[PDB]
């Protein structure tokens, strides 16, 4: 869900 | 001469960042079709960002590839070794794929540059 945010 | 035509070449790839930002913005609302275009086109345009093939493969995720997400996360971590997000979601492609060793690898490898 932290790995699912879009840098 | 031609060569400082060629830096200005380069430093003219900020493309490839606002491509990556709108590509975001297409993810962030649920429309990933788009959202793999501006990735592309921001490929295409360098190249050596590890952000483009990391978000394209999690795009790909969301539409169920695992393959093309495991494509593009081994390029991004061959881009850049350090970035904990492409590991996790190669170790998530890898996991539906059925490679369940190298999935837990990728996954303690998040886990060691993480913490």
């Amino acid at each position: 869900s932290r790995m699912e945010e879009v840098d | 001469e031609g060569e400082r035509k060629q830096i200005e070449a380069q430093q003219n790839k900020q493309q490839a960042i606002s491509e990556k930002d709108r590509g975001n913005g297409f993810f962030k609302e649920g429309k990933y079709e788009r959202a793999i275009e501006c990735y592309t086109r921001g490929i295409a345009a360098d190249g050596a960002n590890a952000l483009l093939p990391a978000n394209r493969a999690m795009a790909y995720l969301k539409i169920q590839k695992y393959e093309e997400a495991e494509k593009d996360c081994t390029q991004a971590i061959l881009l850049d070794g350090s970035y904990s997000k492409a590991f996790a979601r190669r170790g998530t492609a890898r996991t539906f794929l059925g490679k369940l060793n190298e999935a837990k690898q990728d996954f303690e490898t998040v886990l060691l540059l993480e913490p």
